[PDB]
């Protein structure tokens, strides 16, 4: 709702206010924006740091885990105020589940996924899809990382009749593999990988808000130079036995909603009521 | 047919820290009809592998985990495991990442 | 010199200790390592953050500028202890010049460049070359950023007879353009760009140390799968009107030492004594 | 000769936020001999430009600032401003970044 800029705010944001695309007009977008981050460790931290810094209006965070007593949500928020006092930080000081995930998302304009568990990753997309929200998902384990921008702009469930942004299921159809799953606790993590990926995640979120890419298009089709409906899956491999290689960042363009997707496709048996009840039980393991 | 094959997404670990792989194939399969990508999976897993099978292919099919791309194009629309390989094609095997 | 790992250290580093390439062996490399960052604003912060976190032995920082009273060096170091108490942080609480730059570098194993001024950027390479040190240079203005790894492994000045890593002059031969120069203060900066670039810079530095790539090779040539002697210049363009695009990360392989380079090439009239005196006066503007 | 031309490194700002540029060229220059890259600079700066000249080319030559790459290859070894352009070549104009 805020229409004008504080001398306080004008001073803080002037460095990125004077860039093509980001006027008093472009900045107010971010200040009224409401972004949510699911997961506070690893990708959460840098993602949150670069939203905070950018002056995203409200920044949510969801993690019931503690540090290695004190929840990691709290630790991080305490950190973020130092970067930017002005944003409203909103800690969900527990872990997301089917019972709540519906409740935890309906408020927020853009969803970031840093969840680190495959079951949860599927859950979010489902909900995000149903509620009609854009997902910037991102993953990192060991020496490798990857990122993608799903359901932007958010096309209603089952509307296959129009060129329409792919869901996480549409992409990554049925896998997760049961015994091929490594965790960040299991397999470790190099710092710059999770860092690159988080920072980029924030990058995509900011973009979505500032250029208003979650806004459905004018019977007109959506420009393909946005890479929204046909979005790249950027794969970062970190080779600590080599310098930056031509095959360091490979960009795999992806298909629009799979007409037969379980969730966002034609004849989906997926209901918000469903997930709550335990309907698509996330026993895929 | 000489082609370049790549790994990424914590798969190449299986193939001794190697991502780029160039090996020429026989133009014809075992039963004389042209090489399919059912072939490459079998050839690779049996010969090119440097590790124990469970992680790449199980029950005579690739693990649901991995995506396959032909010239950075979805494998599913272009042939989906029964694809006549081309004389200079690029095939990419990336294990979908579910950790963060 | 340290040969063994504290329970303190073993606890902190276990997450990246269990990754291919990074044993008790690979980690001790970083702990005995001495890295220097020239410039504390923008690219300095994230670069320093991901070295600190990684447990780089000693981390230097050089910036005479204050915040927007209190020097930005001090501000940042204060920040870094929070991330990792164990490293020795070393603030050069002034600005680098020809008179000192020689003095400020001779100690350090790896040099990071975040300097933001073209004259300075050339100065460092010159010195770095002469003293025989590897440079991870990186730059960012407005919506675009780029990074490269020069003089790794460090090949002595004038040794053109062997395949040899390119200097900053060898690359970017005579330009900087006098009136085409925009500063970060002048043209602004989006957050995720400088962030990506800094984090990557740390990335390259860590790699150099952990895999020991500053170490000259065995009469044997240097593997080209390191991309050291023929190193990529990664260019990141941030389009806030689009999602991650295939042309988001473009990787421009670069030429080994230009035999005729002013500085690191055959028949160089460049002396450490020279720069001190004001010899190649950095009046190129 | 139809080729794709690109900008990056805070240059494309000059060409109205556009990076990718496809325009077919005459195979022969003004004096009848084959198109050189002295040509592309002249054609682009005069017609394709959307801004005031100082920032791209001055004194009948590109600003020292910029690098030119032909199929992601150094322009200097391959012809250096007097290069017979090829039927599907890629030429990249990137302004070297000296800020941070
Ligand atoms: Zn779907
Ligand atoms: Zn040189």
């Amino acid at each position: 709702t805020q229409k004008s800029l504080s001398k306080e705010e004008i001073e803080r944001y002037s460095r990125q206010m004077i860039v093509p695309g980001m006027g008093k007009e472009g900045q107010l977008r971010l200040m009224n924006a409401k972004v949510l981050i699911i997961g506070a460790g690893g990708l959460g931290c840098p993602a949150a740091q670069y939203l905070a810094g950018a002056g995203v209006g409200t920044i949510g965070i969801v993690d019931g885990d503690s540090v290695e007593g004190m929840l990691k949500v709290d630790s991080l928020i305490t950190h973020l105020i130092e970067i930017n006092p002005l944003p409203v930080y909103v800690p969900y000081r527990f872990d997301l589940t089917p019972q709540n995930a519906a409740q935890i998302i309906k408020p927020w304009d853009v969803i970031l996924d840093c969840t680190d568990n495959p079951a949860t990753r599927y859950l979010i997309s489902d909900v995000c899809v149903l509620l009609g929200k854009p997902l910037v998902s991102a993953a990192s384990v060991q020496k490798s990382g990857q990122l993608i921008v799903l359901n932007c702009p958010p096309t209603p469930q089952g509307v296959v009749n129009k060129k329409a942004a792919p869901c996480y299921r549409c992409c990554f159809k049925k896998p997760p593999p049961p015994s091929a799953q490594t965790s960040k606790g299991e397999a470790g993590i190099m710092g710059p990988v999770v860092g690159m990926m988080g920072v980029a995640q924030a990058g995509e979120a900011i973009k979505i808000l500032v250029s208003q890419l979650h806004m459905p298009p004018k019977g007109e089709e959506v420009s393909p130079e946005k890479n929204l409906v046909q979005p790249t899956l950027l794969i970062y491999t970190y080779d600590l036995n080599s310098a930056i290689g031509p095959y360091s960042f490979r960009a795999l363009k992806m298909g629009g909603r799979k007409k037969d997707c379980f969730a966002c496709g034609e004849n989906s048996t997926l209901t918000l009521d469903g997930i709550k009840s335990g309907n698509p039980n996330y026993v895929q393991q | 047919i000489p082609i370049t094959v790549d790994f990424s997404g914590g798969l190449e670990m299986l193939f001794d820290n190697q991502r780029r792989h160039s090996i020429s194939l026989p133009a014809k399969d075992t039963e004389g009809k042209p090489v399919t990508i059912a072939f490459l999976i079998d050839y690779i897993c049996k010969k090119l592998m440097k590790d124990p099978t469970d992680l790449f292919v199980l029950d005579n099919h690739i693990r649901p985990g991995i995506l396959v791309l032909i010239n950075d194009a979805d494998w599913e629309l272009e042939g989906e495991e029964a694809y006549e390989i081309q004389p200079n094609d690029n095939i990419l095997f990336v294990s979908t990442l579910h950790g963060g």
